[PDB]
């Protein structure tokens, strides 16, 4: 759909990943994630999910995992996909994403994640509260 | 700044959100029911940018008339002098104590600094309420960071202002 | 709310009933309705409540004395004066007497007995049970008085071992251990009790409050947590409350949450603080709202009803607050319309569409002014809080039902309505909707209209322009950009957001009758300036030499000493 690939270009995406990889020495991490989220299409969402969200998952960088804004941006990436249906995205967020975060990190992640939940999933707001207490 | 013609549906935080970007604000208050409010900036420059910027802008469907006004205690003194009709004398609002070198007027900060104090940079600023904090390079991050917060959170309804 | 003038009015009403020397039933009803309005307007501390109780008791008003003492003991927690007065009233009664007086005895035992100034209550209860032939009941209340930290525990203990000639120390070790424990407790307590009595005196200052003293004494009651504090800190905090302060209630609720006592106690203290605290505090009361949200998961039925009563009271007293409606709608869709992922998707979709229907009929009934008192939402909804109900409808249609045409239809419909046209969450949702589609035509038309037709806070307009610049640069190209430019408006999506960043009434498209000229150096103060009409200071001297210079024409010489000032602050505010 002529969706111009902004930060998903091999010249620019390498700069963005090279700044994301420094994790606390650099300054502007959440702004950079929060602009990488904004693609809203199935092909674009899949690339952004695989390259910065799955990869910072599997590297286990503790800065990003304890940070609430990382998980909030990932949920907001998936939820605003124009491709996925409602049951699909609610299924994905509650069933796939939210188990992955550690329970030691709950005191750091639950302020932001609640703020997602009450904004969009009031029905599942028990589940979240049950998962982390 | 005396803002007059307020719509009685507008709160103090909603009016702070209007008059925030013109400068750092010492205090914002709205008299109960009196259909007018006051905004006290730190600088004269900021206040004149406010009166030029928001003059007749409709804050909640009513056009707004901006002018110079006095404070709260000074207003109480003028009303008690207006009953007794005795003198009605005002006194002058305090000045900063010139010269100040760090301060660049009409400049705002939102939230370990090793500043070299070279001139283009902004060595000093007033903390938002009140204290004096040194601006850094990092603050242009923080404002942007907070900006995305009220684009998201205030969209859903968690701050109307 | 001239409460001293009300006290004089009540005093003159009582004095005119007393100086008419009859019943004065017109004046009695005037004084009684005055005391009713005074209690419903002000705190009713123990002196006026006791005076109204004395006047009513002399007017043979036994049941009405029982009720006004009930709302009076509601509006003095340390009222062992009113308890003792109530106990005397309780002592003389009919058939339900020996229960109802003893019910009030155990009530004052629950409400006042743990303070050092409670000894007349236990003495009166001992006198009542000693008037009865229940020596076991008097000895049981005596076993209660030995275990409590009071002032005169020693006199009570000696009177206990002297009054009980028949059964003094049948359990000696327990009685002496309780007496020595209460004596150590009174020894530790007498430090801060004496620090209180060496500061407490009405001298019109913080010493009248004993505020530092009462705060340090209560902080001493915070740390020594031997759970008698669960009775005693109330015996502290009520003694702190008699002479309302919000930080006291927050400390009290915080410590009761730390001890993990049963939630009905914490709800009771919350309802007491919700009644007694004056308006516009907003800080304990939002904390009670967030308390209900946390404790909801345990009970799921009782807390929803408390929450709805509370939010209704709040939207009546704080109608311009917007956050109450969002909290109401989230608790509404979390309780009343419960999904989960277990169920079949045909069942999950139905709850969402029913939520859409109650939202849309609620707004459609409010716009046409037809309030269905059956639906509680339409009772709550408001011309401040309407747009956020609309935003929940938009957000549910676009994101859950995934129905774009009905969403776009709703934006076109409710864009025009006066109540919600200048609304922040409506237009930030419009911005996220048109941002999720990529399209730039609606977004460029939006950031053009943010000054002229759309009136938002300057902070919100600054945010929309900065984020749309970052979005436009990252997501569009030079072809789309150079097509977006037409020079009849001089709109361009990269530079125009920068130029109009803080100027809300920016548009790009004889200059001495303008008010920018007339108050140029001095803002607010407008003066016509003398000026030369034909002025040659633009002309260079090489061209001025060519032909002879005309004489000057002038303008406004007469007005150099008249300056005029549009004093809105004196007229509209002081003169009102």
């Amino acid at each position: 759909d002529s969706q111009s690939n902004g930060l998903l270009n091999k010249e620019l995406f390498d700069k963005v990943w090279k700044r994301l990889s420094c994790k606390e020495k650099k300054s502007g991490q959440e702004i950079l994630l929060n602009n990488l989220v904004q693609f809203y299409s199935k092909d674009t969402v899949e690339f952004v999910e695989k390259n910065i969200f799955q990869k910072i998952i599997e590297f286990g960088w503790e800065y990003y995992l304890q940070n609430g804004m990382f998980w909030n941006c990932y949920c907001r990436l998936i939820y605003f996909d124009t491709s996925r249906s409602y049951l699909d995205k609610r299924q994905y967020i509650v069933r796939k994403i939210w188990p992955q975060i550690d329970k030691k990190f709950a005191q750091s992640v639950l302020p932001s994640l609640t703020e997602f939940c009450e904004s969009y999933f009031p029905e599942e707001m028990d589940t979240l509260e049950e998962m982390f207490t | 700044v005396f803002i007059g013609g307020l719509s009685s549906l507008v709160t103090e935080d909603e009016l702070r959100a209007y008059f925030q970007p013109f400068g750092t604000i010492v205090y914002v208050k709205i008299p109960v029911g009196k259909c007018c409010g006051f905004v006290q900036y730190v600088d004269r420059l900021s206040a004149e940018a406010a009166i030029a910027g928001m003059q007749g802008f409709p804050i909640a469907n009513s056009r707004v008339r901006l002018s110079w006004g006095r404070s709260a205690k000074q207003t109480a003194l003028l009303q008690q002098a207006m009953l007794s009709n005795s003198l009605q004398v005002q006194q002058q609002q305090p000045g900063l104590q010139q010269p100040n070198y760090g301060y660049i007027p009409s400049s705002t900060c939102e939230a370990n600094v090793s500043s070299t104090m070279l001139p283009g940079c902004q060595i000093l600023n007033y903390s938002n309420p009140q204290q004096v904090i040194m601006q850094g390079s990092e603050a242009v991050v923080n404002s942007t960071n907070a900006m995305l917060n009220r684009l998201e959170q205030g969209s859903n309804g968690f701050m109307f202002a | 709310a001239l409460r001293g003038l009300d006290t004089q009015f009540l005093q003159d009403n009582t004095a005119l009933v007393q100086a008419y020397r009859g019943l004065d039933w017109s004046d009695i009803s005037s004084l009684t309705q005055m005391v009713d309005v005074i209690e419903q307007t002000v705190v009713k501390y123990g002196n006026p409540n006791d005076s109204i109780k004395l006047a009513l008791e002399t007017i043979l008003w036994q049941i009405l004395r029982k009720y006004p003492l009930l709302f009076g003991f509601w509006k003095r927690f340390a009222t062992i004066e009113y308890q003792l007065f109530g106990l005397k009233k309780s002592i003389a009664v009919l058939a339900t007497s020996v229960k109802w007086f003893p019910t009030s005895l155990e009530l004052w035992c629950d409400y006042l007995n743990v303070l050092c100034v409670n000894n007349p209550n236990e003495t009166d209860f001992i006198r009542n049970n000693f008037e009865i032939a229940k020596d076991l009941i008097g000895k049981q209340f005596l076993s209660h008085p030995f275990w409590d930290k009071f002032i005169e525990f020693e006199v009570g203990q000696k009177n206990w071992h002297n009054v009980q000639r028949i059964y003094e120390y049948i359990i000696e070790v327990p009685l002496h251990q309780y007496a020595r424990f209460f004596t150590s407790y009174k020894k530790f307590l007498n430090e801060k009790n004496l620090k209180t009595t060496r500061n407490i005196d009405i001298v019109l200052r913080k010493t009248q409050t004993t505020v530092n003293e009462i705060w340090q004494f209560e902080s001493k009651i915070k740390q020594p947590f031997f759970n008698l504090g669960q009775v005693l800190n109330d015996d502290l905090e009520n003694w702190s409350r008699y002479l309302y302060h919000e930080n006291t209630w927050m400390m009290y609720i915080k410590w009761l949450t730390k001890k993990n006592i049963s939630d009905e106690v914490v709800v009771d203290i919350y309802q007491k603080a919700n009644t007694f605290l004056p308006l516009d505090f907003k800080t304990l009361r939002y904390d009670f709202l967030r308390f209900l949200k946390r404790k909801y998961r345990s009970n799921n039925t009782l807390f929803n009803n408390i929450f709805n009563e509370t939010v209704s009271r709040y939207l009546k007293i704080w109608p311009n607050d917007i956050l109450l409606m969002t909290e109401y709608l989230c608790m509404l869709k979390r309780h009343s319309f419960k999904n989960s992922l277990d169920q079949s998707p045909k069942e999950i979709l139905e709850k969402q569409t029913s939520f859409t229907k109650i939202l849309e009929t609620s707004i459609t009934n409010y716009i046409n002014n037809q309030i269905d008192a059956k639906v509680h939402l339409q009772t709550l909804i408001n011309d401040k809080n309407l747009s956020i109900v609309v935003v929940e409808l938009i957000k549910t249609t676009w994101l859950v039902l995934k129905n774009n045409m009905q969403t776009r239809k709703y934006f076109n419909l409710y864009q025009k309505n006066i109540l919600i046209k200048n609304s922040v969450p409506f237009w930030l949702t419009y911005y996220k909707f048109e941002k999720s589609n990529v399209n730039f035509t609606k977004l460029n038309k939006f950031i053009r209209e943010l000054g002229v037709e759309i009136y938002l806070p300057t902070t919100v307009m600054n945010d929309i322009l900065t984020d749309y610049k970052t979005f436009y640069l990252t997501h569009s190209n030079i072809v789309t950009y150079e097509s977006s430019i037409i020079d009849s408006n001089t709109f361009d999506p990269i530079l125009y957001p920068e130029l109009k960043m803080s100027n809300p009434k920016y548009d790009p498209v004889d200059w001495h009758k303008k008010t920018e000229w007339k108050e140029a150096g001095h803002i607010g103060i407008t003066t016509e300036r003398p000026q030369i009409s034909n002025s040659i200071i633009e002309c260079n001297s090489g061209t001025l030499i060519q032909k002879p210079i005309s004489l000057p024409n002038f303008r406004n010489l007469e007005k150099i000493n008249q300056v005029k000032i549009n004093d809105l602050y004196t007229e509209e505010f002081l003169k009102e």
